[PDB]
């Protein structure tokens, strides 16, 4: 998460996010993806 | 700083007029021009 | 030193990210720099 | 249990083992013809009572080192490691801010700090490290 | 070796010129490293023939 964020507050200057971060954005969201469904598993059912 | 400090109510830090009297009667040091070389104090009140 | 001269300076240029990493190594450990540089003694690059 | 925040007041302590006494300082500057900073002692405050209007320090904003770049180009926020943050002073309504006058003549090298009117140089802004491998 | 080190670590020009915050900051920290009058002096140190 903060290494998206400081990657957003990188690119936030820039009008258009070039081709290059644009895959890195995809790799790095694809991981969170994984990451959050990992979660969502570890969660789902009555675990409290 | 503490951060509990109780809104609307004094904490310490923050200099304010004392009123010994109903109104007009806040507590004071000797006049500037006097000879107590502004040791003494005094309820004056009014415009001071 | 002439290692890291080597790694900064590469075509005639001068490495920017390189430059600046080496550059903040060095001023986090002020040993580095050597006794005339050091900042208690003040012994002065030309006296030394 | 309690982590600092945007907009609390926090004055910036010291400690220093000077004789075998432990005494802590904070940072002081009267900020109106003497912007320079300097140490004023709170451990021994029964026999000499310190003044802490000079000392007060607000936090004004805390920021990512990413942000702070940006924004230098162009909400309680609970402050982290990492982050440059602002300090204003309470009675001087200006920034602390690393001056470029150095007056120690024991180390030519080191800077001064002081206080500067408005916050629009990187000087005035501050990032903590963690101190302990803890 | 040392101040060669630092002088072909100093930022480009064209980043000097074009004002980059980095650049400046790194250059100012040059400065600050190493003084004028140590290092004109060592340019005009005497040197045996």
């Amino acid at each position: 998460q903060e290494s998206i964020s400081d990657f957003y507050w990188y690119y936030s200057g820039k009008d258009v996010i070039e081709e290059q971060g644009k895959r890195n954005f995809s790799k790095a969201m694809s991981v969170a993806k994984q990451v959050f469904n990992s979660l969502t598993e570890y969660i789902q059912g009555p675990c409290t | 700083i503490c951060s509990c400090c109780e809104e609307g109510y004094v904490t310490g830090g923050h200099v304010l007029r004392l009123f010994h009297g109903h109104m007009d009667e806040c507590l004071t040091i000797s006049a500037a021009d006097s000879d107590d070389q502004r040791r003494l104090v005094y309820y004056e009140g009014g415009a001071v | 030193l002439d290692f890291l001269r080597f790694a900064v300076f590469v075509n005639g240029e001068s490495v920017e990210e390189n430059a600046n990493v080496v550059v903040r190594l060095l001023i986090r450990k002020p040993e580095c720099f050597g006794p005339a540089l050091r900042g208690e003694g003040g012994s002065g690059l030309l006296a030394a | 249990v309690q982590f600092l925040r945007t907009d609390d007041e926090v004055v910036l302590q010291c400690s220093a083992t000077v004789l075998k006494e432990q005494l802590k300082l904070c940072l002081a500057a009267e900020g109106f013809g003497n912007r320079l900073c300097f140490l004023e002692p709170t451990s021994n405050a029964q026999n000499v009572p310190p003044d802490l209007a000079i000392c007060c320090f607000t936090l004004e904003q805390s920021l990512s080192v990413r942000a702070l770049q940006e924004m230098l180009a162009n909400g309680h926020r609970t402050l982290l490691y990492g982050h440059a943050i602002l300090l204003r002073h309470a009675h001087s309504r200006m920034y602390l801010s690393c001056l470029t006058t150095s007056r120690s003549m024991t180390d030519k090298l080191a800077f001064d700090v002081g206080l500067q009117e408005d916050a629009t140089g990187e000087a005035c802004w501050w990032t903590m490290h963690p101190a302990s491998k803890q | 070796a040392l101040i060669d080190l630092l002088g072909r670590c100093a930022p480009e020009m064209h980043l000097i010129q074009a004002g980059k915050g980095e650049a400046l900051r790194i250059r100012a920290i040059l400065r600050s490293l190493v003084p004028l009058d140590d290092l004109v002096g060592i340019i005009s140190l005497p040197l045996q023939i």
